[PDB]
């Protein structure tokens, strides 16, 4: 999803 | 507890892979830092 | 969800410049939650990377001096000293450094994310967890920003904005  | 364990320096290299691609796209960020894109 | 800003003061832990692995305990052993970069006695990472919890070098705790939830950016020892900014147009270095992988820069031209206020580099590409706070370089070898807060597009590609702030 949004983040590493 | 959380560590730190040295991987590398800071360069430049001359030969990289290169890889990715070019969006534009809209976006808001909110105060929590998500972003999203303007739908 | 919540927000926060922090702004500090700096401590009466020493490191080498450079880019590290952020790693937490077990049991079982330790496991790679991220990357930071130390620049000038100060430790770069992104906020969701240890929420502002104590690191430990050695040795002796280095804690929390600047931290900014909107931005996704945190530093210890000092205030943010990363001071290059990103240039529409010029190509950048990523220095991904994913768990259990030797570190390997990626050149790739940054689009842009366009927002009320102005316009952030936009990097198309997806490496695995435990590798937010990847440094992204310009030509001069000076960090522009950190890799890991970003979007998914309509066709399921993940896109990382360049998190940067304004240095001192």
């Amino acid at each position: 999803l949004k983040r590493r | 507890d959380l560590t730190v364990e040295k991987a590398a320096d800071v360069t430049w290299e001359e030969e990289a892979e290169q890889t990715g691609v070019s969006h534009n796209l809209m976006i808001t960020v909110d105060d929590d830092g998500t972003m999203r894109i303007k739908d | 969800g919540g927000s926060g800003v922090l702004w500090d003061v700096p401590s009466p832990a020493e490191l080498e410049e450079g880019v590290y692995r952020i790693k937490q305990q077990g049991i079982f052993g330790k496991t790679q939650v991220g990357v930071g970069v130390q620049k000038e006695g100060v430790f770069h990472t992104m906020w969701h990377v240890t929420r502002g919890a104590v690191l430990t070098h050695n040795g002796k705790r280095l804690e929390p001096n600047w931290a900014s939830v909107k931005k996704d950016l945190i530093s210890y020892g000092g205030g943010w000293r990363l001071s290059a900014q990103w240039q529409k147009g010029e190509e950048v270095q990523v220095i991904a450094v994913e768990p259990g992988k030797n570190p390997k820069n990626f050149q790739t031209m940054p689009g842009t994310f366009q927002t009320t206020t102005g316009e952030i580099g936009a990097i198309a590409l997806d490496f695995k967890p435990g590798t937010s706070g990847s440094p992204i370089i310009n030509r001069e070898g000076k960090v522009v920003g950190l890799y890991g807060n970003g979007v998914v597009t309509k066709n399921g590609g993940y896109v990382s904005g360049i998190a940067q702030t304004n240095a001192e």
